[PDB]
RNA sequence: CGGACGGCUCAGUAACACGUCGGUAACCUACCCUCGGGAGGGGGAUAACCCCGGGAAACUGGGGCUAAUCCCCCAUAGGCCUGAGGUACUGGAAGGUCCUCAGGCCGAAAGGGGCAUGCCCGCCCGAGGAUGGGCCGGCGGCCGAUUAGGUAGUUGGUGGGGUAACGGCCCACCAAGCCGAAGAUCGGUACGGGCCAUGAGAGUGGGAGCCCGGAGAUGGACACUGAGACACGGGUCCAGGCCCUAC
């Protein structure tokens, strides 16, 4: 049971680079997100958004962070969903957080 | 002008003598490792070494020393001269652990650069 | 760039639990490494020269030390640059003297003057267990020292309890447990020195600390870390603070 | 010049009582060591040597001065603790 | 044993360099602390010293002799890899630790010194801590469009090598991805911060001297020894300059 407490997938997974049934390992932060590409093979990339505030006009700001992470077959996501990342060691130049699971999925 | 300095380990002593002419021409050529009979050379130990040397004795040569100062390395073929990264010796005394340093030495094999020349006997 | 180990300490740049004039001079005794951390220990010349006043040179405390006079939980103990930490007991037979070392509510590190009868004991809380080889158990303590214990009695020991022993033969007597009653003393954070009884205690996911929550003598409640609390007693200090 | 003791204290692990005296001296300059050390072993009743007196300091406008002084049991320990310039400059020892 | 700290400077660097919060269950660590255990049996050489020296110096040859906490071997403990089982521990989460079996590779130690009739200082193995570092991530910090497309180990995957260790860090094979008008790329300028100057404040400007961090040792590269360096009073080469010389 990994640390976190979600649903974890229906299916077994033979993977050793997935949390569930594997051994990548999980520990840190976790954030959600929503998935912009899904192109590369076992790889998603997720944005998430967040006001920054400026003292001197007193306002605000938005902006948009991208995170490359690692996505496992059991837990499959696609373009548009929902999902939630945590931090593991590096997986490549540029991976180093992994899907946990989908919150929703889209159309 | 070759000087030699002659070694007897049997009591520990060493004499030194001077040489010229066809006896010297005799050692070009010849390398470190070499046995040599004495009265090729054109000497006899007994009168000016010292006290009774068998006959039929034989003259190493072990190494030597050259015009400028440098000496000759046994590993190191030829009549010519030769600068190499050393970590010991012949040649260099290292003084520290793990120090290399770039020495200029003679090659194993006499030439008229050569001043003094060191053997010892064989019995 | 540096190219290996430190061996100095900037006076400026000490740690804040001691007591230290940081502008008198440039440099500081830098602590060697041992039985505690640079963050809650101090070096013995400073206790031998500012904390009590038997030296006033370092060349004095030297000669004092090496003339085998002051004792650490029962050793006797002749570098200047040992640490010194919390709940350390630092004993002078010539006089007669004995002292526990506590934080004060600011933080800084004290001498609290004790009898002959309880400088023989000295509480270790257990922050880890391990399984070493011949199928014994490892206790590894807050002073990063270690004792070994049997399988049959592995039950008794758990790693927020604390163990009072006999300290220069390290002999155990009374365990006490983390419970829901007992006697806490805080040794860090914002409400360090603040005592009182257990009340609650919370765990959190993924790798967050656990928190206490305590119950002081006036009836006001607080929290702070588990690895913070230290507990003294069932409902009564077990020594003095 | 008159002298008032105004605190002993005891080092068993060194060996010595260090003594903090006053000194009064009214229109009077400085005294000097020498009197000093006379005025207080005459006084508390100790060895002259086995004695050695750290500093007498005047400050700005007193009449007042201040003193610290060292007394030892036995004088190989003095020696062995105290550094040699207060020796020399009490006169306990020649360079 | 130490000389890898201290000290000096800001040329380079717009970068995980710096700041802050976190992580390493993916790593190393001589000196120090605690606990648990050990010190058996055999060998060798060589500096000083003596007899001869060479060379202007810098430096350096031969022969004889001899010690150790110098060096080497044997054994036993111990370490690492893999496969099969069991389920004692920790933790949020384990084949990470523990137990049993099997097949193998590597492989310790100075019972040395002082005192005196047991003590002090040291040697090796194991488990942990401490100290000091390596690596990773999230967030934050200059100007230019009279710089608009950039990237080809480039982005990712499978399987391996190498590393103290994760990792296109490197390799073979398979694919076509990565960044960008919310300013990529290119260029200009510059060590970063804690702080400082000024002003009623909002703000504007700076960041040499003290502390923390980073980088450098004529320019540019490459290695040996060591716990730790590609080394600030050490080494090798090229360029550039300077000096002694019996050339
Ligand atoms: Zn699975």
């Amino acid at each position: 049971e990994i640390g976190l407490r979600v649903q974890p997938p229906a299916e077994v997974c033979n993977d050793p680079k997935c949390p569930w049934h594997g051994n990548l390992k999980i520990h840190g932060r976790y954030v959600e997100g929503i998935v912009v590409s899904d192109k590369g093979k076992k790889t998603v990339v997720v944005e998430r958004q967040y006001y920054h505030y400026l003292k001197k006009y007193e306002r605000y700001e938005l902006r948009k962070s991208k995170v490359h992470a690692h996505n496992p077959e059991c837990i499959n996501a696609k373009v548009g969903d929902k999902v939630l990342i945590a931090e593991t060691r590096p997986i490549s130049k540029t991976k180093s957080w992994v899907v946990v699971a989908v919150l929703q999925r889209a159309e | 002008t070759f000087k030699l300095v002659i070694s007897n380990p049997k009591n520990g002593v060493a004499k030194q003598v001077e040489i010229s002419g066809p006896e010297a021409d005799k050692l070009i050529g010849r390398r470190i490792g070499e046995e040599i009979p004495a009265s090729e050379l054109g000497l006899n130990l007994s009168e000016i070494f010292g006290e009774e040397i068998p006959a039929d004795a034989k003259l190493k040569i072990t190494g030597g020393t050259d015009k400028d100062g440098f000496p000759m390395r046994p590993d190191v073929h030829g009549p010519r001269r030769v600068k190499i990264l050393l970590s010991r010796g012949p040649g260099f005394r290292p003084r520290e652990r793990g120090e290399r340093r770039k020495k200029t030495v003679h090659g194993n094999t006499i030439s008229p650069n050569i001043v003094q020349v060191n053997m010892k006997i064989v019995f | 760039a540096r190219k290996g180990p430190k061996r100095h300490l900037k006076r400026l740049a000490a740690p804040t639990s001691w007591y230290i004039h940081r502008k008198a001079y440039k440099w500081a005794v830098r602590p060697s490494p041992g039985p505690h951390s640079m963050k809650t220990s101090i070096p013995l010349i400073y206790i031998v020269r500012d904390y009590l006043g038997y030296a006033k040179t370092a060349r004095e405390a030297r000669k004092i030390l090496n003339e085998g006079k002051i004792l650490v939980d029962g050793r006797v103990r002749k570098d200047y640059k040992f640490p010194v930490g919390i709940m350390d007991v630092v004993s002078i037979p010539e006089t007669g003297e004995h002292y526990r070392v506590l934080p004060n509510r600011i933080g800084k590190l004290i001498l609290h003057p004790i009898s002959e009868e309880e400088a023989k004991l000295k509480p270790f809380r257990i922050n880890n267990k391990r399984m070493v080889k011949g199928a014994k158990v490892q206790l590894n303590l807050h002073d990063g020292s270690n004792h070994l214990v049997s399988l049959a009695e592995k039950d008794a020991y758990k790693t927020s309890y604390t163990v009072i022993m006999q300290v220069p033969e390290r002999q155990i007597v009374k365990v006490l447990p983390f419970e829901v009653g007992a006697y806490v003393f805080v040794t860090q954070g914002k409400n360090v020195a603040r005592k009182g009884k257990i009340v609650e205690v919370r765990q959190f996911p993924m790798g967050w600390p656990d928190v206490v929550t305590i119950e002081d003598e006036n009836g006001e409640l607080f929290d702070t870390l588990k690895e913070y609390a230290f507990v003294i007693g069932k409902d009564k200090p077990e020594i003095s603070l | 010049m008159e002298i008032k003791v105004t605190e002993i204290r005891e080092n068993k692990l060194l060996g010595r009582k260090e003594i903090y005296f006053d000194v009064l001296h009214e229109g009077e300059p400085t005294p000097s060591r020498e009197a000093v050390k006379g005025k207080l072993v005459a006084m508390l009743d100790l060895d002259p040597n086995t004695t050695v007196i750290q500093y007498i300091r005047s400050y700005f406008g007193s009449n007042v001065s201040k003193g610290y002084a060292k007394a030892y049991e036995t004088r190989e320990r003095m020696l062995y603790i105290e550094p040699e310039y207060i020796l020399v400059r009490d006169g306990l020892v020649q360079k």
